[PDB]
């Protein structure tokens, strides 16, 4: 209602840029362990246009790609939406909860793989006593 | 506040606030929204504290689910190939790490002893067989996956087929409210044709099984469906089959054209200009042959009429359909289904009252001749009151308003000799 | 919406009188007389207060000829925005004393800012509203410099300091992110980061707190 | 560590759609990943990376239809 919208003073709290999403996946992938120094530097994939290094690293490349994630889901709604429709909204919660799932699932798969890795050093050094064993 | 997962955590305990009340929020809680409507537009307020769990069944969906079937039936070491390789991923893994802790703590119970040398030796061969399959396994994938890629692409048509006919079964609720089909029906209908199939008792080639499992299923989904259906109706289902049939077929032409006109594109505005023609040809016969001349193929109607002398004999023959003249121009000669779907224009065209008798020889040229004999026959339906019909699935016996179908039950059921106990539901007791 | 129509048996019995916006005149008048007496608190900015409340009422009316209700909803004007912008002069220049032209100029165009500026939604409109902006301050501001102009940022805070005082974008972003990383620590749950928009939006959200009937 | 992020985004993401829609938006993302020289595992089937043979066999014991958009 317009008298609704005066006497209230009116802020469009716009959706997330491209830049916000590429930030808050940065921040939110800190901790993960990303970095692989025999990153080879691809062409073309531009998504956020102030990628922070020229050459991109891993990290930045894996936030720029989930930043591309999202803007896929949005540009697959609007198809959806114009041949047909019946979508739903895609919200900056969908990218928080996207985001926690790529930590949680990452951080699980590497402590599995890690704890697979310790098992089988683990069989290594016990095998190589017995061969000490048997040898005596 | 609880789909946000607000905690207002103080004193070392959870809490979580529902209106005025507080309550502790319990570990191992979880909800589980849901819902019966397939299409329901949810505010994005909800939408985004929810994830979107969709099991609505669709084209793509039915379409793999029929694809898993008949690979799991028709190629068995397809499908299984097909298992071997999902579980090459994170299974066969597992089995291997479970076998090697197996062999970790059988040695050091064991302490390496000279003695039990043998019960370790095979223990370690084994597993090294064990590797050495995944090893082959991961050594020949690419193979495999190529194998398993040539046979989908073989059974892929199938699917697509089957796909089609349950969402024009499924929507056949259009032409009439009593034609509800659901999608137990049409699997049951699969697994009749894949399975009990009496037309596959010998044959061996995949390539004949899979023809024998098309053609099979086409005339059950025809007959099952139009069993329960409209003796007027029958033909729009067999003139449906057919078009399903000929998008699967390949070697031939969509004929989107012709077959738009023919359903829709004969309702043009061509009004203007509709010469007499000739003496045979009336005002709506013009104006039909106005609207088919359209087509590029028939743009040489008028003439083509004009100058045949038998043409209007033709006209007053008692069935014009058996004996169609030769009139569209064609620069290559076409398949017997594009003859029969330029007649059927023609027909539209020059006496549609044949039309829906010139629909059963179209359907004759596509699906095969004798597609609709059997619902010429009476009904033996105590094959289908044996088979084909679970205890669970009431039969209905719907008669036209003044018929009665009492009599064919109580015939039954005396030839089964089976009690059957008659009960009218006009009374309350 | 939500307005229906009185029977006609009633308005047979009461006259209407359509009380459109003021006009520019009008909105002059009024307005002159509030910075007038706004502008009493510091002298040295009284002769100021003639054209300041002009520049005012041409930023209105011609942010009322575009911006119309029909390309968004929200886009509707009215004198109270312009008593919004008063009220929100007046309370930056409250406690502050001895101003120039210059701070006078910087808080019109911050107040304009938040006022006109951020209920618009493509980058269009903003840049349009900024280029208006300052170019009605140098129309009706001519021997001023651009001093107050070429800042493109424009914002306010009272953290730093004791009052209202323009500060620079870095420092306050560092306090802000700073302040947000403990309330996220304490009172929040869930990690929150501190972009450029959050930055923005805070600023708004305060101003809106500290004014009068905000 | 693309893997994982091909899987996160499938189960954020990738609901409400059709079977279609899903292996659409995979591809992309896949290929996506590939332009970017990000090394996911190649063709890898979601099913089993985010489920195990034994929940796949509890699942069908607790009456869920086989088919793979219901896993």
């Amino acid at each position: 209602s317009p008298a609704l919208f005066n006497r209230c003073v009116l802020n469009w709290f716009g959706d997330w840029s491209t830049e916000a999403l590429y930030q808050v996946g940065k921040e939110f992938t800190s901790k993960m362990d990303l970095e692989k120094p025999n990153y080879i530097v691809p062409d073309y994939m531009p998504v956020v246009y102030d990628k922070l290094p020229q050459p991109p690293s891993h990290r930045e490349a894996i936030v720029n790609s989930c930043v591309f994630v999202h803007q896929t889901l949005h540009q697959a709604n609007a198809r959806l939406a114009k041949r047909g429709g019946r979508t739903m909204a895609i919200t900056p919660r969908h990218y928080l909860d996207f985001i926690n799932h790529y930590a949680n699932l990452f951080h699980e798969k590497r402590s599995e793989l890690e704890e697979q890795q310790m098992h089988l050093n683990v069989g290594l050094r016990k095998i190589k006593e017995t061969v000490d064993q048997v040898e005596e | 506040p609880v789909l946000n997962r607000e905690v207002r955590r103080t004193g070392g305990r959870v809490l979580i606030t529902l209106g005025d009340q507080d309550i502790d929020l319990s570990p191992s809680f979880v909800i589980f929204l849901s819902t019966r409507d397939p299409t329901v537009e949810f505010p994005p307020d909800l939408c985004s504290r929810v994830t979107f769990v969709n099991f609505t069944v669709t084209r793509s969906s039915l379409q793999s689910q029929c694809l898993n079937e008949v690979l799991k039936a028709e190629r068995p070491d397809v499908d299984e190939k097909r298992s071997d390789l999902l579980k090459l991923q994170g299974e066969f893994q597992l089995r291997l790490r479970q076998l090697e802790k197996s062999l970790l703590q059988a040695l050091n119970e064991v302490k390496g002893r000279i003695l039990d040398d043998d019960t370790i030796i095979t223990t370690l061969e084994n597993l090294k067989r064990e590797a050495a399959e995944v090893t082959r396994k991961v050594e020949e994938t690419d193979i495999v996956m190529q194998e398993v890629e040539t046979v989908s692409q073989q059974y892929l048509p199938l699917s697509t087929a089957c796909s089609s006919i349950y969402f024009t079964m499924e929507s056949l609720k259009q032409i009439h409210f009593l034609y509800q089909y659901s999608l137990q029906f049409f699997l049951d209908i699969y697994h009749n044709v894949l399975y009990e199939n009496p037309n596959l008792k010998g044959v061996t080639d995949h390539t004949q099984r899979l023809s024998i499992i098309t053609k099979d299923l086409f005339q059950v989904a025809f007959n099952r469906v139009a069993r329960g259906m409209l003796h007027q109706d029958h033909i729009t289902f067999a003139m449906l089959l057919a078009r399903i049939k000929l998008k699967g077929t390949v070697g031939e032409p969509t004929y989107d054209a012709e077959f738009q006109h023919f359903l829709r594109g004969n309702e043009i505005v061509l009004s203007a200009g509709s010469t007499p023609r000739i003496q045979g040809l009336t005002v709506e016969q013009a104006e039909a042959v106005v609207r088919l001349s359209c087509l590029p193929a028939f743009k040489d109607l008028i003439a083509k009429v004009q100058a045949d002398e038998q043409f209007g004999i033709w006209l007053d023959s008692s069935s014009p359909e058996q004996t169609v003249p030769y009139l569209w121009s064609e620069e290559t000669p076409a398949t017997p289904i594009g003859q029969a779907i330029h007649r059927l224009l023609l027909i539209q065209a020059f006496r549609p009252d044949r039309l829906l008798a010139m629909a059963h020889m179209f359907v004759s040229t596509n699906l095969g001749e004798s597609f609709m004999s059997i619902m010429e026959q009476p009904l033996d339906l105590t094959h289908i009151v044996g088979t084909e019909v679970k205890p669970n699935t009431p039969v209905l016996m719907c008669s036209v308003p003044g018929y009665d179908a009492s009599g064919h039950v109580e015939d039954l059921a005396a030839e089964q000799n089976t009690q059957i106990t008659s009960i009218a539901i006009g009374s309350a007791e | 919406p939500g307005r229906k129509p009185l029977s006609h048996r009633f308005l047979r019995h009461v006259p209407v009188v359509y009380v459109d916006y003021p006009g520019p005149a009008s909105l002059t008048q009024i307005y002159g007389t509030f910075n007038r007496a706004m502008l009493r608190l510091i002298p040295s900015l009284r002769t100021y207060a003639e054209p300041l409340t002009a520049a005012m009422v041409e930023f209105y009316t011609m942010s009322q000829e575009r911006f119309t209700q029909d390309t968004q909803p929200h886009y509707i004007y009215s004198p109270r925005e312009m008593t919004r912008w008063v009220r929100g002069i007046f309370e930056a220049l409250r406690p502050l004393e001895t101003l120039p032209v210059e701070g006078l100029i910087r808080i019109w165009a911050h107040e304009a800012l938040r006022l006109f500026q951020d209920r618009l939604v493509e980058d269009e409109e903003r840049r349009w509203t900024d280029e208006n902006i300052d170019t009605v301050a140098l129309k009706h501001f001519p021997n001023i410099d651009r001093e107050k102009a070429m800042s493109r940022p424009i914002l306010y805070s009272n953290w730093l300091s004791k009052d209202y005082i323009p500060v620079d974008q870095e420092e306050l972003r560092d306090y802000v992110k700073a302040r947000l990383k403990v309330f996220y620590e304490e009172e929040l749950d869930v990690p929150l980061v501190l972009f450029n928009e959050v930055l923005d939006h805070v600023l708004r959200i305060d101003r809106i707190f500290r004014q009068p009937q905000g | 560590a693309g893997d994982c992020l091909l899987s996160a985004a499938f189960i954020a993401y990738a609901g409400y759609f059709d079977q279609q829609m899903r292996q659409n938006l995979f591809t992309t993302w896949s290929h996506h990943l590939q332009q970017a020289n990000i090394q996911f595992r190649t063709d890898i089937a979601r099913t089993e990376y985010l489920s195990n043979a034994d929940e796949r066999l509890r699942w069908q014991a607790s009456s869920l239809p086989a088919d793979d958009l219901c896993t």
